[PDB]
């Protein structure tokens, strides 16, 4: 069933079905072997182009698409890399667009992040995706601004934190941000000053 | 070596690596990836690794 609304509920229903580590595996196979994962990313890619070229129905569909990818990627193993490489590139592109959604893709991205060394593609995406627009003077504040400009809303931040929590778990590239800015991990922690400084003054416990 | 060019660097030397990097960038019928990477190496060297520089 193709109708956009049926299609989105289908995605949601399957997410529910994906529950066990075991079920999640089947859901993985369902798309991979006997709609394919590729079709799914394609849809996301297409929406991305339409969104940017343009500059509720879509939110329904996209939100569902993400809800599903998230559910499985979380409950999976070596398979995670396979989905990772593939939604990773597309998801990154989607994040660049404004979207309401930003947070959600960040949550999914995080699920994709692997335990090992091959974090690097992800860190580059994140740094590039904060760094790109911002103009950084030689001081600290300008760096904070880069993050603040991009991570405008609450969902954006929570998603960002989940992704960061995952990447920071155990590793990252040397001389990160080289070329564009003063390198290193430090500015990210500064950003948290913006966050947990503020937290005390939340809304909404 | 395009993906690791240290090995080239080690044997050949930095200068030669730069020269070859320039040729690959300019070189015609090359994939964009190759040209861009070589351009990147030429321009920026290896990030947080080999730096590209005048030294007193």
């Amino acid at each position: 069933l193709l109708p956009p609304t049926i299609y989105i509920p289908y995605l949601k229903m399957l997410q529910g079905l994906a529950n066990g580590p075991q079920c999640a595996h089947y859901c993985f196979s369902l798309l991979k072997v006997n709609v394919s994962w590729e079709h799914f990313f394609h849809s996301l890619m297409l929406y991305h182009e339409h969104l940017r070229k343009d500059l509720q129905k879509e939110q329904d569909g996209l939100i569902a698409f993400l809800q599903l990818t998230s559910t499985i990627i979380t409950w999976s193993e070596n398979a995670r890399l396979a989905l990772c490489e593939t939604p990773v590139v597309v998801i990154l592109g989607l994040l660049q667009c404004s979207i309401p959604l930003k947070a959600e893709l960040l949550k999914t991205l995080a699920a994709f992040g692997k335990s090992p060394e091959i974090a690097a593609s992800l860190w580059q995406s994140l740094e590039y995706t904060i760094l790109q627009t911002v103009r950084i003077p030689s001081g600290i504040e300008v760096e904070l601004n880069e993050i603040e400009s991009r991570c405008e809303e609450y969902p954006l931040t929570r998603a960002f934190c989940q992704l960061i929590s995952t990447l920071v778990e155990s590793s990252f590239p040397s001389n990160l941000g080289a070329g564009l800015r003063p390198p290193g991990f430090d500015p990210y922690l500064q950003f948290l000053r913006d966050s947990v400084f503020r937290f005390r003054t939340r809304a909404r416990a | 070596l395009l993906v690791e060019i240290e090995r080239f660097f080690k044997l050949h030397q930095e200068d030669q690596a730069c020269a070859t990097c320039l040729i690959l960038a300019c070189s015609t019928c090359d994939r964009e990836v190759s040209a861009w990477a070589t351009r990147a190496f030429f321009r920026y060297g290896g990030e947080a690794q080999m730096r590209f520089t005048t030294l007193p």
